[PDB]
């Protein structure tokens, strides 16, 4: 009873930090893709506007 | 530039609509765990009070 | 009129683009549907934690027996 | 040289919001101080209330999402408010064309 | 001669000098005098909970408040359709004045 | 006729601005 | 020329 | 607002050719 | 984030010069 | 060269919310009734005690 | 040029109205004369009778 839930904890919690990190890795990948878009679309709005 | 200020007033009126919805959305999120779960967690607690 | 009508409008605008709204709202709704799939994956996680908890109870009651 | 004397929007410089409220933690000094009594050896057969609300918490993150669902619908309310404001500016532009042809 | 000093029509008055010092925190008064030998066994069990139907009324008011936040976005979609039909109306009025 | 090709393009942009207004206020008007 | 300036812009996603 | 309008630039060239 | 401050005067001086050719 | 005070709300005035300590006094509510809840027919009639002057003039 | 400010500030005060649990507020309901308004109504009859 102690080992199954302290291991469900130890495995879940080493996953939850990584699962928040991977929602934040999707947010990071979106930040790079949104840069590659922004430096061209808002980066032709550039000649009114600009990028990063 | 009154045609362009009309798009920029579309953005500043879309800010005003984004805030209209999001000040409702913060208020729905800061409430919905006090409403729906706000009855199910109250039966969840009354059966602990019933257990002792 | 031709001096007025570049100053308004321009040829008469929509000012809003289009669909651009619905594509960002679809974006934030897919990010919200990823959060719903994570919420339902905590009901999957409870279901496997209940498989564990009941296996731990049944083998306990077999050794208490 | 005749000029209208400049006044200004000084009602923005007059920004008093004198708010301060109870920023103190633990009202009345409260925390869970140790009680420990006479060593009563009662047996207690321990008829459990089980607590399915051991942080039903998925429900209170969901109380925040019963309200993020309100935030997204209200962001769409403001975006569609400001979309009707953009189409009112499109009305003002065609009301100006309607004064040319008049 | 105009009756106008420049800017006198609007001074946006952010003078709203409110002070709410009010203590919203009330002391939810706990007591625990020293719990003597409760070797008297006469403590019957009761486990009566939770309703709390006001929390399911509040969950229904969160559905209703979202459904207002949706019926407002829909009324403002139909209001942008009404102002597209005012765009078409001032286009149709300028085309009548043309004819 | 060549000015009317550009006017009919603006009239298609108005018929499209209708669908953009229809789409954006629908993002604002919302589910259970 | 007025009857042509009567008309439309949009921009794009 | 990041739509510094191309449909306005195409609307100008049409209404300018019509004029 | 797209864009800031300025696109008007480069768009306006052009659409003005098109309208000004007529 | 006339221009005068075209400003609304002299001194910035409007009926700002007062709300005090929650005094639970009973008040037995001996009414002044107000037969001048817009006696207004009388002030349209103050304009007609003066439309009667306009027609005679 | 008559720039004269005909609008005077009819000065209102309402300091925060404490616990009036002191019951000693006698009623009086003394109104309205205002016989100058019936003199003005008679001056409107007289001004009409001059206009006649």
């Amino acid at each position: 009873r102690l080992q199954d839930e302290i291991q469900n904890m130890k495995e879940e919690m080493a996953r939850h930090l990584r699962e928040y990190q991977d929602l934040l890795n999707v947010k990071m990948a979106l930040d790079i893709e949104i840069a590659t878009y922004r430096k061209l679309l808002e980066g032709e709005e550039s000649r009114i506007s600009l990028p990063l | 530039v009154e045609l362009q200020e009309l798009n920029d007033r579309f953005a500043n009126y879309i800010d005003k609509v984004r805030f209209l919805e999001q000040q409702n959305k913060i208020l729905l999120a800061e409430l919905e765990q006090l409403k729906g779960q706000g009855k199910s967690r109250l039966g969840d607690l009354y059966e602990e009070e019933m257990r002792e | 009129a031709q001096i007025q009508e570049q100053h308004v409008q321009i040829d008469v605008d929509v000012s809003k683009p289009d669909l651009t709204a619905a594509l960002r709202d679809v974006r934030q709704q897919y990010e919200s549907v990823a959060a719903k799939n994570l919420q339902e994956a905590e009901e999957w996680y409870k279901s496997k934690f209940a498989d564990l908890s009941e296996a731990a109870n049944r083998n306990n009651d077999a050794l208490r027996q | 040289v005749t000029t209208s004397t400049r006044t200004y929007s000084l009602g923005s410089a007059l920004r008093p919001s004198t708010s301060r409220s109870l920023y103190a933690s633990s009202p009345g000094g409260v925390y869970a101080t140790r009680s420990s009594a006479v060593r009563l050896r009662s047996s207690v057969p321990g008829v459990r209330l089980l607590q399915d609300s051991v942080d039903f918490s998925l429900a209170d993150a969901i109380n925040t999402e019963f309200k993020n669902t309100r935030t997204n619908e209200k962001v769409e309310l403001q975006e569609l408010n400001d979309r009707f404001a953009n189409y009112i500016d499109k009305v003002r532009f065609l009301e100006q064309q309607n004064k040319i042809l008049l």
